[PDB]
């Protein structure tokens, strides 16, 4: 339904064969589901309408906080103690929604592998392959970093990389 | 080692400059002061209780002069402490003042210029 975005959560537009009779004997499934729509669906509908019209008459709503950005911890002197703060609060909730920017990949790949059934070998490939971009970017940000992590560590980590792949690229320049 | 013994100007037996008059006494509810009254009220009870009298009823006027002697010492003591503590600072700060080549304030580097080691954790 509506309660989720159907573009960070994509579905295939769900072709489902129409029934082709072929024998004269009756369908105990459409039998016992009929029996089950009349004795089952029907009364949680009700309770459920009745729930829904006590709702709407007592509507009040939420909202989804908002932050604005600081300075990074690049740009915070070596023992400027206020700004350090503020750059490593703001560290800790990138690191928080890129996990959650995982788990949302991950959560379409296990579902395209259960959806596709027997063809999920060829037909996951693309799910696959974000899965793989993204692990390898948070890989790279995150791994390794231990507990009592920080966005010094961080930094210390990408400045090694950032050097290591500058001395790489300067060495194959030479060749 | 003497740090203070010698500093100019010290009287030798005062306990309380005049100069101490130009800092702000302790307020009479400083937690300091109350538990020294509280060192007091333990005495009296510790009192009560070596001469086998009733410890928390025995001698009403008795403890309230103990609360009373400790909180009037220790006024007197969180006084001097802190002109101390003042006097410290004070001649830190006059030091740090007249020695500027001992003391200088160089270059602030950003932590996007200062290169750390890095040592994975695995
Ligand atoms: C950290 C946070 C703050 C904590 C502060 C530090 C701890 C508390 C303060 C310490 C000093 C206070 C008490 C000193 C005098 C006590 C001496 C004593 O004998 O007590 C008996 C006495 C009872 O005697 P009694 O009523 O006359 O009749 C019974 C007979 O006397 C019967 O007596 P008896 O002689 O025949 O009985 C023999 C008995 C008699 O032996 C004793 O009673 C032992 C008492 C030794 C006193 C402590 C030593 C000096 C203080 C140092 C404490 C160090 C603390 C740091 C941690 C290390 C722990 C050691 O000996 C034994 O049975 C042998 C037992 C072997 C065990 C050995 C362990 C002893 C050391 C443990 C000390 C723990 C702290 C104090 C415990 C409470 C004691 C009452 O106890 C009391 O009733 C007094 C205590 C309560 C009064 C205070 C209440 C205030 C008013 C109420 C309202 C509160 C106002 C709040 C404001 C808000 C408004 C609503
Ligand atoms: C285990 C607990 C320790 C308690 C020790 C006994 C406490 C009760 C004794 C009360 C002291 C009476 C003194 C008040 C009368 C005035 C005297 C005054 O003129 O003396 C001054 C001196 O002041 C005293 O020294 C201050 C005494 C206060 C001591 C308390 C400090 C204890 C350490 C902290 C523990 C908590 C204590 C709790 C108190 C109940 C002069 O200074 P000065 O002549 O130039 O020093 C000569 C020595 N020098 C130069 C080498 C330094």
């Amino acid at each position: 339904p509506d309660s989720w975005d159907k573009d960070v959560y994509p579905e295939p537009p769900r072709r489902t064969p129409a029934p082709a009779p072929q024998t004269s004997l009756p369908n105990p499934v459409t039998y016992l589901t009929k029996i089950f729509d009349l004795l089952v669906d029907r009364p949680v509908t009700l309770a459920r309408e009745f729930i829904e019209q006590q709702h709407a008459k007592n509507r009040y709503y939420y909202y989804h906080r908002e932050f604005r950005r600081v300075p990074d911890i690049t740009e915070c002197e070596e023992k400027d103690i206020l700004c350090m703060f503020e750059a490593e609060m703001q560290w800790r909730r990138d690191y928080k929604v890129d996990q959650e920017i995982v788990n949302i990949i991950q959560e379409r790949l296990k579902a395209c592998q259960q959806r596709e059934g027997e063809s999920y070998r060829q037909n996951c490939a693309k799910e696959l392959e974000q899965f793989t971009q993204v692990s390898k970017a948070f890989q790279d940000r995150y791994s390794d970093l231990g507990a009592h992590y920080s966005a010094r560590k961080c930094l210390a980590k990408q400045k090694q990389r950032m050097l290591a792949e500058r001395k790489a690229a300067k060495e194959a320049a030479a060749a | 080692m003497t740090m203070m013994s010698g500093r100019p100007g010290r009287v030798p037996l005062q306990f309380l400059p005049n100069e101490a008059r130009s800092l702000p006494p302790p307020k009479l509810t400083d937690p300091r002061l109350v538990y020294m009254g509280f060192l007091g009220y333990c005495s009296g009870l510790i009192d009560n209780a070596i001469r086998r009298r009733p410890v928390v009823s025995a001698g009403l006027h008795r403890q309230l002069l103990y609360v009373t002697s400790f909180v009037f010492f220790g006024y007197y003591l969180l006084k001097r402490q802190d002109y101390m503590y003042a006097l410290r600072d004070h001649d830190m700060f006059a030091y740090v003042k007249s020695h500027p080549e001992d003391f200088p304030e160089k270059d602030k580097k950003t932590y996007g210029e200062i290169l750390e080691e890095f040592h994975p954790v695995r």
